[PDB]
């Protein structure tokens, strides 16, 4: 029978920080999941600065001068000045834009990595502590220049808009790294998704690669 | 003796650097982490100043680096370092007026600079000064008109100003380590909204190093120009106990003290307000202001106020006497050589010096000369550095070669093959430390992404850069003895080079255009009508 369904994104802390519903039977209706980021972020690791973000929080950060705004108080420049030196995260609207170009660009980019429905095979991964990418091969998906991708893993993930459609979004200081995720025929045959499924996300960039722990989840009710 | 060296030092070097510049770095290019920057840019000057030592050595009169250079190095040379050293001193005349009228301005009140926002605009702000600076115009005519007459430079009341500068300076610091909290130099997005409704902040990512680490070194480029003064250690001119010995000791010992004073003060700035919010007209009295010590702005007032006319005489008195030297040589116009008969005193080059750092000063901001001047003083430096390598190498006066000959001299002493083989490497190695930097600044990017041809061009200049500096060393060096010799000749003035180049790389494209222009002006000046009246010729 149809059901409302409701499928979740959350961080780490296995917080919802995002979802969608609607009224389809069980196990039928596969939608793309669009969560930010930077809300798998809140309440994250440090690296991304809203470790003390609540899920649902505005995004922190002064306006950028050049938002559809306009200038006023307090409004920063550095959403126009280089982001070469800035570090990309999502505690600020231009440090957004550098995630967003970090996100972006062929040579950096992020991968992501399954976490306990991984096959033993892969206990070598490791776990919350490495994001289960502790070495190359253990991710599954993300947008990297070698384009990983698995015949068993559940979901894919993109980013969602281009770089000129999310720079705008980014000046408007909103939320503006939106990821794409869609459930794999892999996915759209399992059936523990009323358990949850949680992956690793990391950043390809030269260094430490930051990353966070973000999971999907389905809860469902009578309608 | 060697502690009168010392003070000698700490007495010539500006001591007025920190409170124009701490402001405009702190806020714009770094943050607390300018307390890093000064720290660079003082290894930048000691590299300097010891090399200063020898080349004052190398000459038994005292004088500036364009005398030395004329009498040992040659015409071009002396000219180029010459009218490096016009620019500086312009320019700094007009970064000080600059500076002395925004204190005075935010002392008496903003209305009274107000006037200016009600009747001038010069509507240009990138390539013009956003708001000119009238009060400085009349402060550097009046100062012109005084050196016309003239006024010179008085012992005794520079002497109570300085001390009055380091009183106002050790207040400051006291006042940063008891008002001034370590949070400021923790802020995150929480603390990004400034008080005032000032905008187009540049906030940054916040904490103590916002702007990151070329943040830093744009910086330490930029407070390479508030070391400067170190000069009159290698040219004390009386004897010294222990020449080569007392020198260097003076010289670092100098510019320890100045960094010192340099990274207290910066530091009880960016402790007391967050850097983002420093004022760039006056930083250290709205500091004052932010911690509710409105009173100290006076006492500051007080310090700054003659802190800045020690710094701004101090670059007034000889900006006129190298314009006087060089067009007596020819080198300049020899309409600015004439003297007066009335006054005794070089009155058109004074005149003439005066115009044309008003000008700098009304239509450019502050941090537009302060680089400009950073990067006429880096190139002078650098020159002078470099002619201290070659002369090392030259034959004491009155091409085919071999490998043999190349890499194995036999000579005891310096033959003429030997120096012109120096002064081809030192060529060679200048123009690849050039391209070391262009590829470390321009390639930087592209050497984060280890692109094949940035990384084999790094990798080739730097080899060469060795082979050459050891091509060097293998040379004999020149058997004269000299009151004082930088010690590692054939790396220390490189690395020299290399720092002081890689700091001028540091600044703005709106520097460097400007900086070429005055260059094109000079050489133009030179290759028209300086070679031909030369009084050597
Ligand atoms: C179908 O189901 C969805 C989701 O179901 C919700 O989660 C389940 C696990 C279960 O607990 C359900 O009981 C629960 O409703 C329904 O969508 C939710 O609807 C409620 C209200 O009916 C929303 O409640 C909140 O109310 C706040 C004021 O009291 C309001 O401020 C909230 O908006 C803000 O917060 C939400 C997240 O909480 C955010 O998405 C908004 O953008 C805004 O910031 C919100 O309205 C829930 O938030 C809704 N969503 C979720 C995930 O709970 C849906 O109504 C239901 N439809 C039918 C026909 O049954
Ligand atoms: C006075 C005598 C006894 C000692 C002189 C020591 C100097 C030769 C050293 C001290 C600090 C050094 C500097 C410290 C840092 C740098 C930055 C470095 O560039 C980077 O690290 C860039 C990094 C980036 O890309 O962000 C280039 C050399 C330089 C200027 C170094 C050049 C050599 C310096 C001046
Ligand atoms: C993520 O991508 C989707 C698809 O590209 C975006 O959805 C589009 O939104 C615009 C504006 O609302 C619509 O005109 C299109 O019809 C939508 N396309 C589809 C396929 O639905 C979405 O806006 C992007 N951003 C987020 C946050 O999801
Ligand atoms: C920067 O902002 C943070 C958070 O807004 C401040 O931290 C809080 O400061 C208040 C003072 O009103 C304290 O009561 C809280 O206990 C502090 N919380 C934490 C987690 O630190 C911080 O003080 C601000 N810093 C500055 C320099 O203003
Ligand atoms: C803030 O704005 C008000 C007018 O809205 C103005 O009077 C005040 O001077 C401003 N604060 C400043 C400039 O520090």
């Amino acid at each position: 029978q149809v059901y409302n369904i409701t499928w979740e994104v959350t961080n780490g802390d296995r917080e919802t920080v995002w979802a969608i519903s609607g009224n389809h039977p069980l196990w039928t209706w596969w939608p793309v999941l669009t969560p930010d980021l930077c809300m798998l972020a809140l309440s994250g690791p440090p690296h991304w600065g809203l470790e003390y973000q609540a899920p649902y929080s505005s995004p922190p950060g002064p306006p950028c001068c050049s938002g559809s705004s306009g200038s006023s108080a307090g409004c920063s420049r550095d959403c126009d000045e280089p982001l070469t030196s800035l570090t990309p995260r999502c505690n600020t609207a231009w440090n957004r834009l550098k995630l967003d170009q970090v996100t972006h660009k062929s040579s950096e980019g992020f991968y992501v990595c399954p976490g306990s429905h991984r096959p033993r095979e892969a206990k070598s991964c490791g776990g919350p502590d490495s994001f289960y990418c502790a070495s190359w091969g253990c991710e599954t998906t993300g947008r990297v220049y070698w384009k990983p991708s698995s015949s068993w893993d559940y979901i894919t993930v993109d980013n969602n808009l281009t770089t000129s459609q999310a720079v705008q979004v980014c000046k408007d200081n909103k939320w503006c790294n939106p990821l794409a995720i869609q459930f794999t025929n892999a996915g759209k045959q399992v059936t523990s998704w009323t358990t949850g499924h949680y992956w690793g996300l990391r950043l390809y960039v030269s260094g430490r690669d930051p990353g966070l722990t973000f999971g999907i989840r389905l809860r469902y009710q009578n309608l | 003796n060697t502690y009168d060296l010392v003070a000698l030092g700490v007495g010539s070097t500006l001591g007025a650097g920190v409170y124009v510049l701490a402001g405009a770095v702190a806020r714009e290019n770094a943050g607390p982490a300018i307390v890093i920057s000064f720290l660079i840019a003082a290894l930048a000057s000691v590299l300097a100043g010891l090399c200063y030592g020898e080349f004052g050595a190398r000459v038994p009169k005292t004088g500036s680096a364009y005398l030395y250079s004329y009498v040992t190095v040659g015409e071009l040379w002396a000219f180029i370092t010459g009218w490096n050293l016009i620019l500086s001193y312009i320019i700094g005349t007009s970064s000080v007026a600059r500076a002395w009228s925004a204190t005075f301005d935010e002392l008496i009140g903003k209305p009274i600079g107000e006037f200016s926002r009600q009747h001038m605009a010069l509507n240009a702000p990138g390539v013009l000064a956003q708001t000119p600076d009238i009060f400085a115009v009349i402060i550097i005519i009046i100062l012109t008109g005084l050196l016309t007459l003239g006024v010179k430079e008085s012992a005794m009341v520079n002497k109570i100003f300085t001390c009055i500068n380091v009183l106002v300076l050790c207040f400051i610091v006291v006042s940063g380590f008891v008002k001034g909290s370590i949070k400021n130099w923790q802020l995150t997005e929480k603390n990004f909204s400034c008080n005032n409704n000032d905008t187009n902040v540049k906030y940054g990512e916040g904490g103590f190093m916002p702007f990151g680490f070329s943040g830093v070194l744009s910086g330490a480029a930029t407070c390479f120009y508030a070391f400067v003064g170190f000069d009159c250690i290698a040219t004390t001119g009386e004897e010294v106990k222990n020449p080569q010995k007392a020198i260097p000791v003076g010289i670092v010992a100098s510019l320890l003290i100045c960094f010192i004073a340099y990274f207290g003060v910066s530091a009880a700035l960016t402790l007391m307000m967050p850097y983002f919010c420093l004022d760039i007209d006056s930083p250290l009295p709205g500091a004052f202001k932010h911690q509710g010590w409105e009173e100290a702005k006076y006492a500051v007032a007080i310090g700054s106020l003659c802190a800045l006319s020690t710094s701004l005489l101090g670059s007034m008195f000889p900006m006129p006497r190298v314009i006087y030297a060089m067009a007596e040589d020819g080198l300049l116009f020899k309409f600015l050589a004439k003297i007066n008969n009335r006054t005794k005193t070089p009155v058109i080059a004074t005149v003439t010096s005066g115009a044309i750092a008003a000008v700098m000063a009304f239509l450019f901001e502050l941090k537009d000369l302060v680089d400009l001047m950073s990067i006429g003083t880096l190139l002078a430096y650098s020159l002078v550095a470099a002619c201290v390598l070659v002369l090392r190498y030259q034959p004491e006066q009155p091409e085919k070669f071999s490998l043999k000959s190349i890499l194995s001299p036999k000579n005891v002493e310096p033959s003429k093959f030997s120096g012109l083989i120096v002064n081809i490497s030192a060529g060679l190695l200048a123009a690849l430390i050039i391209t070391v930097c262009i590829v470390a600044v321009l390639g930087r990017e592209a050497l984060a992404e280890g692109t094949l041809w940035a990384v084999f061009v790094m990798t080739g200049s730097v080899l060469l850069c060795m082979l050459v500096t050891g091509i060097i060393w293998r040379q004999p060096e020149s058997k004269t003895k000299l009151s004082f010799k930088v010690p590692f000749v054939p790396v220390l003035p490189v690395l020299s080079i290399f720092v002081n180049i890689y700091l001028m790389m540091q600044l703005d494209q709106g520097t460097w255009v400007r900086f070429a222009v005055w260059m094109l002006i000079g050489f133009t000046i030179y290759f028209g009508y300086g070679i031909w009246h030369s009084e050597e010729a």
